[PDB]
This record gives structure tokens, sequence and C-alpha cells, in this order.
């Protein structure tokens, strides 16, 4: 989550 | 006939003679960052129209605060922006580092600069004297810049004031509520946490300024100085405003109603009746005379006025003896 998740 | 119309005391006309884009945040147009430069870590908490989460800058290795904001008033993210793009760099103001948008729900997050999740509530019981004095001066600071630069907080508590007590940096967040200040200007009223609301809030005076943050800062001297959290402890908005009355008195009270011509709901007629002033040293004890002086019980009975216009402002605050001492140290 914005990255990975 | 209506209300009696009131104008700002000090910094009256700056918004006027600024260019429209200055306060014209509807038309403000959002510089997006990058989304994939944040990985969020852990929820630190949540408001009402907001969701907190530590995070950390991957391309640099950062920690960072991020914010959703999910407001029903689109409207408020662009103000939110841009009163802390206006505000950035001044003293004790939240750094906004970026803005990006949530990749899935497409919801727009503020990344801050990274401050330890640690509020001015959870640290100012164990305080000593002077370190009060020292950060409600630091408070100062912000408010004057804030409202010299044409921006009333609005939402000015404890939990909205940023701590790193080993470093001794403050910082004055959640910008959510935050307005521009114009003359004439009737705003919403439905504003603040309870205990911190002005009494023109309460009795639904809509054309009030920056003196309202000068009221909400004097409930939280008031709440450390005396230890009582919170000083005003009403149950609802009508009881609120007799909780202030049985400290203040009902003569200023009706003073005040009488000189802005505020038609006083109907709700109050059963529950205000007649109070006397109580004198401030009516609540030192045992337990909060090391915080309780004749400088701060003046300073204090100088910010929790009815009348916003007899309020100190920020600036003259600053220069009362309460912070003499903090004063000559700093330099
Ligand atoms: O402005 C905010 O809401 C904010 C800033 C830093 C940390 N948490 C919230
Ligand atoms: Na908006």
């Amino acid at each position: 989550a914005x990255m990975v998740p | 006939s209506g209300p009696v119309p009131s104008r700002a005391r000090v910094y009256t006309d700056v918004n006027t003679h600024r260019p429209r884009e200055y306060w014209d945040y509807e038309s403000h147009v959002v510089e997006w960052g990058n989304q994939d430069d944040y990985q969020l870590v852990r929820k630190l908490g949540r408001g009402k129209y907001s969701e907190v989460f530590e995070a950390i800058n991957i391309t640099n290795n950062e920690k960072v605060v991020v914010k959703i904001l999910k407001p029903v008033k689109k409207k408020k993210i662009k103000r939110e922006i841009k009163i802390l793009e206006n505000l950035r760099g001044g003293p004790n103001i939240i750094t906004l580092a970026d803005i990006v948008k949530d990749p899935v729900s497409r919801t727009p997050a503020l990344v801050f600069e990274h401050v330890n999740n640690t509020d001015f509530k959870q640290l100012y019981q164990t305080l000593t004297d002077y370190d009060i004095r020292f950060y409600m001066y630091e408070i100062l600071k912000a408010l004057d810049y804030c409202h010299s630069m044409g921006i009333m907080h609005r939402d000015v508590k404890p939990h909205n004031v940023m701590i790193d007590h080993e470093h001794r940096k403050l910082r004055l967040i959640d910008w959510g509520l935050a307005e521009f200040y114009h003359p004439g200007q009737e705003y919403n009223v439905r504003v603040a946490s309870r205990y911190f609301k002005g009494p023109e809030l309460l009795v639904d005076y809509q054309m009030y300024d920056y003196s309202l943050d000068m009221w909400s800062l004097g409930c939280m001297l008031a709440s450390m100085i005396f230890r009582k959290e919170p000083f005003f402890h009403g149950h609802d908005n009508y009881d609120q405003l007799v909780r202030i009355a049985k400290v203040l008195g009902t003569e200023d009270l009706y003073d005040y109603i009488d000189k802005y011509n505020i038609e006083l709901d109907p709700r109050f007629n059963d529950i205000l009746g007649r109070h006397s002033r109580k004198r401030w040293e009516r609540f030192v004890h045992s337990e909060n005379q090391h915080l309780v002086s004749p400088e701060a019980l003046d300073f204090l009975d100088k910010l929790l006025r009815y009348d916003h216009q007899s309020r100190l402002t920020a600036r003259e605050a600053m220069e009362h003896p309460y912070f003499y001492t903090v004063v000559k140290d700093q330099a």
C-alpha cells in the first residue's frame, strides 16, 4: 500500500 | 435588525491586499508527487475525515507521516493544501513535504516530515512550570505567524500540538479546519472541539476572527496550570456555555450579548441563571500551586474573555510578563 502492499 | 458586525483588531485586511490566488483555494492547482515513493507502515490514528499512517520514503529511507483526506465537501482538500503551502516555513508550523493519491481509491494524501507521535496532551500533565511557559510561547509563535498570514486555525487543542520533548521542538498540526480571515465574513460556528469552543461559537455569532484561537489557547492553559482536564467540561454545546458562566460570571456574558445584539437561543434560557465571577485563585490547590503564579492568573484572565475583541492578540500575549524569563533565556 503507494509501494506494495 | 441583526447582530452587530465585527472586525479583527489585527491583520484585518491582509487577505484583501493579497493577490486573489493566495486565498482562492478552490482555484488551486495541486502539484502531485509520486505515491510510489512511499510505503505505508502502520496506522497512527483516525480523524472523522482522515486516516493517519506512519510511512517510509523509500527514495531516501526517511520516515514520514501520511494523512489520507476524505472530507465530504471536496473543497476542504484544496483548502488544507493551500493553507499548508502558504504557511510552509513559518515558525512551529508542520511542514507539508508532498501530496500524493492512493493508487487504488485515488484519495488525496498529505505527506508530512516526521514528528514523533507524542502530542501535548500526553505530556503536559508531567511538565514543570518553566516548560509550560516555554511551550505556550512556542504555540504563540505559530499562532501569531498564521494570524499574520491571514489564517485562523480554529481547532487549537492539545491533541493538535505535537512535541518532541527531547529536542524541545513543537509543531502545530491538523489544519483541516483552518480558514482565511476576510472582513465581514460570516463563518460556520460548528467548528472546534466542544471543550475549546469560544463563546462566539456557543451563542452562534458568526463574524468571528483570529481571536477564536486565543480563547482555545486560554482553555489549554487553564487546564495545565490548574491540572483540570478539560477546564470547561460541558455535556453538550448548551451546557458548555453554562460551565463557562459559572467561572467568568454571567454579567459579562450578558454585556457581551447586549453589545453585539446577539439572539440567545431559547435552549439557554432555563439553564444559565445568574453567576458571580469566580476569582482565579479559587482553582488553586496543593497539587497545582507550583504551576500557578500572579503572572499566570493575570495572563489567563486576559485570554478568557467573552468579548472576542477584548482578548489578547497572539502578539500582545507574547509581551506578557508571564513569558519574561522565557524571553530572556531565549536570547
Ligand atoms: O497536520 C496533521 O494532521 C498531522 C501532521 C503530523 C502528524 N499527524 C497529523
Ligand atoms: Na478541494
